[PDB]
Parts: C-alpha cells; structure tokens; sequence
C-alpha cells in the first residue's frame, strides 16, 4: 500500500558498468586469451573488477573447421545428413539467446536456461567469492537465484558473443522474519452509512537487518521457499525496530503506527500463513468450511479470525478463499476493536495515508472547533 | 517452525518463524560465446544438405547482425522518478 | 480504483495441496499403477481426495524398447538417423516442460501447450464433473482457460514426472454484466485555478451473483470475449445490488454512491464500449474526427459524450484515441451536471476516497462553523 | 446485443448486453510423464549417430536433475 | 504518482478494425489476387482502407509440389531424409506463431521475430509512408518498435493465414524533454511524529509537443535509449507549457503546482540522470560514498543532493543506491525548503492530491476559525 | 549534452537535454502465411521417414485447428473504465 514511498534505483547499474568496460580496446583480447586454453577462467578488467569468465559454447570452431572448408568451394556437397543436424544442435542456443535479447531490449530477467544452464549455474556459483554457506543457499535456492538476476548484452566483437549475467548476493541471511497482514476493522451499528473504518496500511514482510528492520511494503516482491523469505534490499523502506511495537500496542509512544480511515465497511478475507482474517460488514454472508462437512462456522459482524487447523476454505460474499495448508500454530490475541474507542461525531472518516497520533490530533482540532 | 497470532483489537495477523535471505551485492560473471566470422560463400552447391546448411548458416549471420545492433544501444533505462 | 478494497487470497494454495500429498511414498505407486493399463484414470489420494490424473507422454515406453537394448552394451553403435530424430522429438517436451518450470520456480501461467497440449486440454474439460454448458464454453474458450489455469511442479520420483494443473471453475455463468465507465466532471469558470472536481470511483465491471453484484473495480483483469466476461471473483466485491443506483440517481438514499473530489481539473478521455466519454477542461483542443471527413465534433468544457457511429478517433490535447468499433445504440441521457450544485466555497476538494453523503456532512460542518 | 448509455448529470457511461463467466472455484488435475532409469551411460563407438544420442541423453539426464531439485523446493506465486 | 489522472483508451481498437474487415466474405480473395505475382502490395478492402500487405512464408508452394504429390497414394513412400527436415524447418515459423497466439489469446507483444523478422520489419518501415527521418529512426531502434507493437491474429480461411501487425509511428520527434525526479520534503526533527511534509506530485517525465507539454506521471512506461525517450502519447497527460514554472518558482500565481501532504518522515533516495536526491530524517544513516576512496559525503536531516562527478554509490538505511555513471553537469540551486513556511499547527497534513493554492485556502480556513 | 539542476526549496531534480520520439499514432499491416488443404491421408506407408512426415503433417493440422478458433473469437482486450 506504501509502495510509492520506496526510492529509486537501477537494479543493472552493476553489469552495465562491466559492459561498458567490454566496450573498451583491447578487453576483449584479455579474455580471448585466458580462455584459450580453459572453458572458465577470472579475468580482472580496466576497471579493476574481477569477474568470472565462462565459455558456453564455441560454434567458431565446429563452422571452421566441419563447414568452412566445404564451403570454400567450387563444388561443395555435404558429407551425411548428421552434419546438419549437429550444426542445427550447435547454433540453436545462438538463435535462442538473440531472439530473448530482440524483445527485451538485451536485459532479461530472470535469466533463462539457454542465458545459462541449469548446470553451468551451479559451476558458477562453486567458483564464486563467497562462503561454502552462501554456495550451498545459492545451489539450494537457483531457482530463486533465476529469478533475482539479470542477463545484459554486452559485446560481439572479434569472433567474440558477450553478455553479462548478473547474479544476486545475499548479504543478510537467518534473522528473523516476519509477515504482517492486515485488514478492514469497522464499527458494526446497523444504519448502513453510520460505520466508521480504520485499516494499518503497514502490511507486508519485515526482517530484522543490521540494527534496524526492513520493510517491503509491496509483499509481493519478495519469494518464499519454505522457511526462507529471499527479498531485494531496494524494494523496502528501513525502519527504526520500534516498528513492531505497533503489532502488540498500536498507542505506545514510541513508535506512530500508519493507518487509513473511511466508512466504506465492505467485506473481505485475508488469507495469512496459518489461517484467515475475515472482515466482515454490513448483510455479507461470511464463512468457514471443510473439505468434508462444509460450514462449521459463521462469521457475525466485525474483524474475526479462523486457523488453517480443520478449515480448509473461508466464503466472504460471492468469493471463495482457500487457506494455506503449511503447518503451525495460531494464536488468537483477545481486544476491544480500537474503532469502538473513537467518537463517530469527530471521527476524520478520509485519512488515506495517516497514522495513530495525526488522527488524534485531528480529533482534538475538531474537538476544539 | 512457523507460528501466527492474530490481533483482534487491530483487525490483523503476525506470521513469525521465517528466516531471511535479502540480496544485499551482485557478482557479475561474462559469459562468452566464441563465432566465426563468414562472408558471401563462394558456393551455390544445389545439394539437398548444402541447402540445409546454408539456410541454417543464414540463421547465423542473421542472429549476429541482429545482436550487433543491441551491441550499439543502451540497455534498459525504464526508472521511476 | 477502489482495488485497493480488494482481498488477499493464495491462487495456488488448492493445487499446492494436491501437490504435497504427491510427495507421500507410495503415493506414487498408486497412480502408476492405475496408469499401467490406460491413459486416463480417477486416483483417490491418502487424505481422501480424488483427482483426475493423465498420462500424456511414456518416455520410459520408447527408451527401455526401441533405444535402451543398442545401448546394453559393450560396444555401442546406433543404426538410423531416423531414430534419432524421433527421440529428439519425443524428447523435447520433456526439455521445454523443465525450461519453464526452472525459468518460473515451479510454477507456470498460464499453462503453455507443452504444458498441455490442445488436444489434452479439450479432454481434461470433458472428463470433469461440472454441467455441459461449463463444457462447450472452456471448449470454446480454451485461449482464455489458458490463461486463468496455473501449472504447478510437484513429483519426479522413480520413475514419474508428475505435475499438478489447476484449471478454473465457472460457477456462475451467463448472468448480465455491465461495464461502468467513469470520468472528471469539473465545473467550467475561466480560471485556471477556480474550479471544482467530482469523479465517481466505482468504475470496473459488474455481474449479477447469488442475489448480490459482484463488482470488480480494476476492470483490466477482466477478459472480454466478444459479448462474454470472464473475471475471477478473488478480484472483486459482493455488493448490494443497490449499487446501480448510482447510475440513476446518485442521491438516492437507498445507497452511498462513491465518489473522489479534487480541483484538478485536467483534461482526458475514456474509450467505452460503444463510444467515447470526454472531459475537457481549461484550453485543451478536444475533438472527435471520422477517417476520411476529419474533425466532425468540437466538445466545449465540461463533461460529454459521443457514440462511435461515424466516428474512428477522438482526441483530447496530444492524445489520439481509437475508438471500438463494435456495433450496438448508444443512449445519451441529458441531466444538469451535479457538481453544479455544490457551494465552492465550502466544497470539499480533496477525498481521494469518500461517498455523497460523506460530502454532505463534511459540507455541513463547514456551514456551521461560519 | 450490447447497449450503452451515457449520463450527462454524473460523466459516466454504462455499457451492457454482457454474459458473465466467473471463475469461482479451481479443478486441481495430476498430470504424468512416464519416464525411465538411465545412469548416465557407458558405451564406445566414436561416431556421428550416437554422438547425436549420447548428448540428447545427457539432455535428458540434465532435465531429470533440475527438475528432482524443483521437487524439493516449495512452488509459489 | 499521478497516473490515476490518465485517460482510457483502447490500444488495439485500429487494428480489431481492420481484422473484423477481414472476416468479411470476398475480403480474402482482395488479398489473394494482390499477391499471387507479388510479395508486398497494397491492397484496398471494403471499407475504404488501404493496409500494406505481406506475404512472408509460402507453406502451400511446398506443400503442393514437394510433399504433396509423394502423398498422393496408395503406398506413400518418402525416399530422402532431407525431405523430413526441410518440411519440419518450412512448418516451424506456423507452429511457433500458433503457439505464441495460443498463450496470448490471438493478441502478442512484443512483436517476436516469428511474427515478424528482422528483414521483414526493415522492409515494412521503409515502405510505409513516413517521413524519411521517421525511417531512420524507427531502423535504429528496432527492438524499441518491437516492444511497442502489436500483433493481432485474424483470420485463417481459403488456405490464407492473416494476422495484423500494428507498429507504432512517431509524429513527435526531436522536441525536448526533460525528467523531473522528486522526493518528500520534511521538517528535520529526529523524533518520530514530530514532522510535517510535502512532496511534489509532478514527478516523471515531460515534452514539448505542440505548443504544449505532454505529461507522462509515470516515468517506468518511457523507454529511454541514449538521449532519446520513446513514449506513449497514452500514457500522457496534455498541460500548458507554465507547468515549467513550478521547477523554478513552486508559489508562482500562473500555474498552480501540484503537492502532497503528510507526516511521513520516512528516508529514502532517488537516482537521477546525473546524481542523487537523498531525503534523509529521523535516526536514518545517510551517505554517499567513492569505491576506492570512501566515504564523501554524509547527508543532514533534510532532503539534499549530490552529483555524481567522484561518487559510485549512495546508501540510505540498508539499501545501497549506485549512481549514474554518465558525463553531464549538475547545478545545486540553494534555496530554504517551503515546508519551513508552514506553521505546523494549521498545516494540513494529509492531503493525497492536492496543491499549493489549495493548501493555502485549507490555512486560511483553519486561521480564520481561530 | 545532458544537465541537470536540483532545487533545494522542494527537493526536486530536472535532468535536460533529451529528444523526444513519441508513439501518437498506429499503421495497421496485414502479414500473411500461404498454407494448403490437406486432410486425412489414406496411405499405408509405415516405414520410419512417413511415420516422421505423418506426425509433422499432424503438428501442421493441429496448428490449423487451433488457429481457427482464435479465428472465432474477437482478440483479448483488457481495458481500464
């Protein structure tokens, strides 16, 4: 919900910069010839980087030497049909990895299996600067790897195709994570237009990050294996760890917690990890059921909640939820409804993008008046 | 070991237990491709197999010509502001 | 607009379902072995679900027989080109069902015909249990199923790929929908800064549901296929339907019609269904023009309308817009401006997100205080 | 048969005629490909035809891999 | 920021057109006769329009001659192997174009080269009837006309396959443009809650066009290649050419600048062309660094900025910002931040989409009550 | 030549020395494929090369199919109101 209040960065600032330096004369001698003799080999550029280089295929000597020569003719007539089925073979990975560029613009992302295979992923990844703890989350998760990097074309120069491909590091591993879900609490009187409204826009993923706690506001940037949440630094907002008091006492001083007012009480459902949030208002029909019974409960007027434990799907309205099936606890916190300590008179009922203390200052203003 | 509570006076749902992995640097690696340079074949052939091979080779030449043209441009640029 | 209404759902938390009970030994066993016969079969897994499984491809079938033996070796040689040709045939779905899921962590939308084929798909409709009419309109449809199915990787264990394909389910089915279009209505004084806005913000699709309307504010996940809607209820509200009132009469007092104030009044056009709504304001050129002819209509400030009978584009400032081209009568339905009928002076003019009688109150406390 | 109608007092437009087709519910299906135990594979000969067969095997051999690492993993979007 | 303002249009409305022209009886054999002799001719259909037309691939000419008469049989018998692959290289460009249509539900973009090679996208540009500039501009920039093209299938009768590329053409060429980066500016208090703010609104980027300036809020939509930005005149909104004034002069009475309120003091940066606008309060650390040299710069509690002349990364909180490593001069225009201006207790602190004027009369209400 | 200037008064930037190249207008082409009528073939060659044609002929007639229910629809619009 917060999501224009991120910065703005370039996510291939890093590998354009190396193709730049690819540009330059002379570099691409430098890794012709530390890759005359082997398939891989770390070349430090002009710039003073030192990057990893790697031969995938060499079509210059298959054409040179199964094809030039019978071209080079006068009378040429092809030795067996197995000649062009190989070079067919040999030059399709070629054709595939233009026609990705043609229609990216020479940025893709995330990086495809013909950019660079399943099997020379890992091999860069063994070869990398980093930790043998850092390998083994890389070799874990390359799929999730795939899908945070960037493959740039750079060069084709010299006998020479190069394009760099721009893996992730993760600087931050095993602090604690956590996801914050949110949802609609509304007043519950029965006149239609009487219902007062108030939403934490603070919903999304949290991790604890060097002193401080980031924050990404559009959740869904961020991948989930398991147990493990691989997010990017430059989609979250860094926040002060007074942020989580705002979960178990949303008046403490510390720290303002962000909120949204209205009087539109329409019903909905967030699903979490372990269960449903339902927030259901006006003459909505609002329930919970089971893949073999059906409804074993219905849901009264307000902000309630069920556990994924024996519920299998969760009805607001015309819309059917499926809850997610991982394991754990749920743990139903009791409280008054913070909305019912607010007087409806004074009650600014269109903060967009407020918090706990602007609201009340706005209260007193009105009170005032 | 994940766990959640739910928070009735605020209409919201704390889902702990989860352990981070934020992409904090990049490596970047250059991956090569070594091609030959060929032009204007000298031959016509009018085989069955030469004609495969050429208008295969033809698919070559027309991939490269195509990434010379990316070579020349500046990649991406798509930023907020 | 009003998207951000919307609630949170997990569109695969069905098929991750199907998917984990997969991993269960022995699990696999029973599926292959209801498969060893035929094609197509109903397995019912340990936590007591049935699910409809398929065999569409038997690798194992061609390189155990045909090609394996040359290979029980010794000293390999293989005759025929030909059979090396057909097994990078056969082999290939295989490569590209790995490069998608590997490309897309294990799960893929929509469902690409490698994934499955037209030809399977149009057999999976046949074989589930829904009426007909849910039959012949996925059989018709099945570009768009495709786009609203996902596939999910779950199982390689010896010796069976498996992997779940999550097909959508129309349970409400040729009910009316309609598409409500909605644009500025500022008022015109000359000023460039004297004037007040109001934008009614519950634009999107509406479809008759189970006595409600379900209203889907962000009507760009909606798919049209010539007079038929295709939506997915995890993108919309249910709502009174109370709700059209609005369009009649949006100071009725049976329903608290939404609306946005502001005193932007910049100008822009909405292409509709049959026409083109037009909002100009200030000295923006605003017109509506026919291939051959030219210019036709010339729209002064304020809010109109023109049908797209004679009429191919229309332009609002430097913006060209091609109207639809589709046929069908246009009603235009005179009515004095609402925003008319406010005081500027004590107009509230920025509720990004509020309603007609939230308006009033914020009115009326204004008028009492002075 | 699609109408519209447009109102002057609100600058809206309402266009109707349209037959829904909502997704409410999901059909989860098991989808299988038959495959078949080959470890990597030992064989001499040097020529062209099964050079073609030794490296679409290892194509093959190369796509169970990958897709073992994807069972072990948890799918989401 | 501002994009909700935007206007709707129909992006593929021309080229439905000229597809639904196609489905009409007698249209195809227009087409037909046009192209027997030919490749590329210019054929009139029904309605009055004339399209280029294209052949690209003769499937029947094979199929007819070098396939179909060793099929005409009895005992059908294939003599060369090379006869098998030249037929699966003929048949693949069909079946990869049906496979992209079939995902994309008849409507793909970008452009692939299976829809449309290199070649034959060169050869269209140049025949089509633009200005020779727009040629040579269009020819250079390929895979940018490629991303910004349309291909829509239409029919497929009379052994004919149709479908119709929509290209973009640029009437707006070497005008001006410029980018405005912006960022909330907030009072510099450390303590949380304390702060009011104010954000230009205006943000992305801006063109001279037609005596005018067109206005795209959301800068991720153009495409900026060198100094060249292709952008979708769509995607704009039409504003005098006094919206300038605001960069210069916010509390001009010509144009009424546009803002937004809160007390958000969050921290963040934005890269621009040729530096960084750092907007840094609370407890936040703030700093601009070199790789070889350091640390350069640490930023105040305030919104500041840096150039990118010696400096290679900015850092805000736990994110790490690389700057822009083009050549260009920048000029730090010194001035007291406005929100200075305001007294907090009658700012209004919420205001979504608002502006200065509208601010102004927000605290003289409020001032005028006390 | 690119320049830019930032103003400390509103935190704001302007990079300038860019050149437009805006989309105001469409061309419609028509691109088209010539393909043949074939249907059921009653032959009876079973050797490995018609067996390998047979199953291409069936991709090409797969492919027909599929491209004449796109043919039915009217193609995928998705619009904002």
């Amino acid at each position: 919900f917060l999501g224009f209040l991120l910065g703005v960065g370039s996510a291939i600032a890093s590998g354009v910069a190396v193709s730049k330096v690819l540009h330059l004369e002379g570099e691409v001698n430098k890794i012709k010839s530390a890759l005359l003799s082997t398939n891989k080999a770390v070349v430090s550029l002009s710039n003073g980087v030192s990057v990893l280089t790697f031969k995938v295929l060499d079509l210059k000597n298959y054409i040179d030497k199964q094809l030039l020569p019978i071209l080079n003719k006068q009378s040429c007539s092809i030795s067996n049909i197995e000649t062009v089925i190989e070079f067919q073979q040999k030059n399709n990975r070629l054709l595939e990895i233009t026609r990705e560029f043609s229609v990216n613009a020479g940025v893709t992302t995330p990086v495809s299996t013909y950019m660079l295979t399943n099997s020379e992923l890992l091999s860069l990844i063994n070869d990398m600067p980093i930790t043998n703890d850092q390998k083994k989350l890389m070799s874990n998760n390359v799929q999730i790897v795939r899908q945070q990097s960037y493959s740039i074309m750079s060069i084709i120069k010299e006998e020479v195709l190069a394009y760099v491909v721009q893996l992730p590091l993760y600087g931050v591993i095993d602090t604690p994570c956590w996801k914050l879900h949110t949802s609609p609490l509304c007043t519950t009187n029965t006149k239609e237009g009487s219902n007062i409204c108030l939403t934490r826009t603070d919903r999304g993923w949290y991790c604890d990050n060097a002193g401080s706690v980031s924050f990404f506001p559009q959740a869904e940037t961020c991948k989930v294996q398991s147990n493990r949440v691989f997010c990017d630094t430059m989609n979250s907002l860094t926040l002060p760890s007074e942020v989580n008091l705002c979960n178990v006492d949303i008046f403490n001083p510390k720290y303002d917690c962000k909120i949204m007012t209205s009087k539109t009480d329409v019903s909905s459902s967030v699903i979490t990890s372990l269960g449903a949030i339902v927030s259901c208002y006006g003459k909505t029909k609002c329930t919970a059921s089971n893949k073999n019974r059906g409804i074993i409960k219905t849901f009264s007027n307000g902000c309630d909640y069920v556990s994924n434990k024996g519920v299998d799907t969760v009805s607001v309205g015309n819309t059917l939820y499926y809850v997610n099936k991982q394991e754990g606890k749920s743990l139903y916190v009791k409280g008054e409804p913070i909305i019912n300590f607010y007087d409806p008179l004074v009650f600014p009922s269109d903060e967009f993008d407020a918090s706990i203390s602007q609201v009340n200052e706005k209260i007193n203003q009105s009170l005032a008046f | 070991n994940i766990t959640e509570e739910f928070y009735q006076s605020t209409c919201s749902a704390v889902s702990k237990g989860y352990l981070s992995a934020l992409r904090t640097g990049w490596y970047t690696s250059v991956i090569t491709i070594e091609l030959s340079n060929i032009k204007e074949n000298k031959c016509n052939g009018t085989d069955a197999k030469v004609k495969l091979i050429k208008q295969e080779l033809d698919k070559y030449k027309n991939a490269v010509t195509e990434l010379q043209l990316l070579m020349q441009s500046t990649p991406a640029t798509n930023n907020r502001a």
